[PDB]
């Protein structure tokens, strides 16, 4: 489970846990939108299941990237939830889901 | 496989004076005519990209192509044996275009009357997606039997020798005569031989007899919705050869 951890001051910590099979069984996440209304401007990677430096972690992993007037919800290099960023930050939406 | 090139037919073929596939292949010299003109008669919405981009063609650029790319090849590092001299041109040209490329375009198609528009880019990938304007179409005849557009990248088409080779669209949709509307009524998926080379300028084919016979505009649909960095895609407008 997640957030696990918190470093002082609120602040839930990122984890570690490289799966051997690669992919897991089930993926059951969640995020609020006022969690994703507080990023600064040009925003970033509201979460991921890799290090967005590594060789080729695009076409593997989950990446919701929050950019500017866009958060896209890709895949493995595949747009699933495009949802503009001037209703999120505005009481439209309640909560990201992401199942896999 | 007849009328077309077979060994037997050739064989016999050859009494009354045959010169094998001399005969079946056509070729195009000064593949520079045959370049329709857009219907819309709007210099309106037509943005940066021309009419080749039409309206809202988000995603795509001018100089949307990597540096060495060539015609039916691919550039490796050591001298290769009879090879094209497209492998050792400059990179750029010393000039731009009719977009406003320095984009080398290949076949002998002169960058100074063709636009090009692309998708690639170094970092923050997203969908693209480009509808280009109606492009007018000559009456049928027996001596132009099809429609052509030069691109690159990772495109989904049919061949023979490979089944289906999935990639991105380009799809040549086409318009019937009406109230003066022009909607869509089709599509066509192209006939590209380099498939499995995705960067080699492979100038797909679009054959006239398939679509009906009142036919009076076509235009170019191209989408790529991956976000990989080496899934892109590249476009010149639609031609009609003279063969
Ligand atoms: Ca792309």
């Amino acid at each position: 489970f997640w957030p696990q951890g918190s470093t002082a001051d609120g602040n839930i910590t990122q984890i570690t846990a490289p799966l051997v099979s690669g992919a897991p069984r089930a993926l059951d996440i969640s995020i609020p939108c006022s969690a994703i209304a507080t990023l600064p401007a040009n925003g970033g990677l509201v979460l991921s299941t890799l290090p967005a430096g590594g060789v080729d972690t695009g076409k593997a992993g989950l990446f919701v990237r929050a950019n500017q007037d866009t958060v896209v919800v890709a895949f493995r290099d595949s747009v699933a939830a495009v949802a503009a960023r001037s209703t999120i930050a505005a009481g439209g939406c309640s909560a990201l889901h992401i199942w896999a | 496989q007849y009328p077309t090139y077979s060994n037997g037919w050739s064989n016999v073929r050859a009494f009354v004076g045959g010169c094998g596939l001399a005969d079946d292949v056509l070729v195009e010299p000064d593949t520079n005519a045959g370049f329709m003109k857009p219907l819309d008669g709007d210099s309106g919405s037509w943005g940066p990209l021309g009419p080749l981009g039409g309206v809202n063609p988000v995603g795509f650029t001018p100089n949307g192509v990597p540096e060495h790319t060539v015609a039916e090849a691919i550039v490796m590092k050591p001298n290769q044996p009879g090879t094209d001299y497209d492998w050792d041109a400059p990179t750029k040209l010393t000039s731009p275009g009719i977009n406003g490329s320095t984009v080398p375009l290949p076949y002998g198609l002169d960058p100074a009357r063709v636009p090009l528009a692309g998708t690639y880019t170094t970092g923050a990938q997203q969908q693209s997606t480009l509808v280009s304007a109606w492009y007018l179409l000559p009456k049928p005849d027996d001596g132009h039997p099809l429609v052509v557009v030069t691109a690159a990248g990772k495109i989904a088409g049919n061949s023979v020798l490979h089944g289906y080779t999935p990639g991105q669209t380009v799809v040549l949709e086409y318009a019937m005569p009406g109230p003066g509307a022009l909607v869509p009524a089709g599509r066509m998926v192209p006939d590209d031989l380099y498939g499995e080379q995705p960067k080699a300028w492979r100038n797909l084919r679009f054959a006239r007899a398939k679509m009906p016979a009142d036919a009076v505009a076509v235009r170019v649909v191209a989408e790529d919705l991956s976000l990989t960095p080496e899934d892109w895609i590249a476009v010149t407008p639609p031609r009609v050869p003279d063969l």
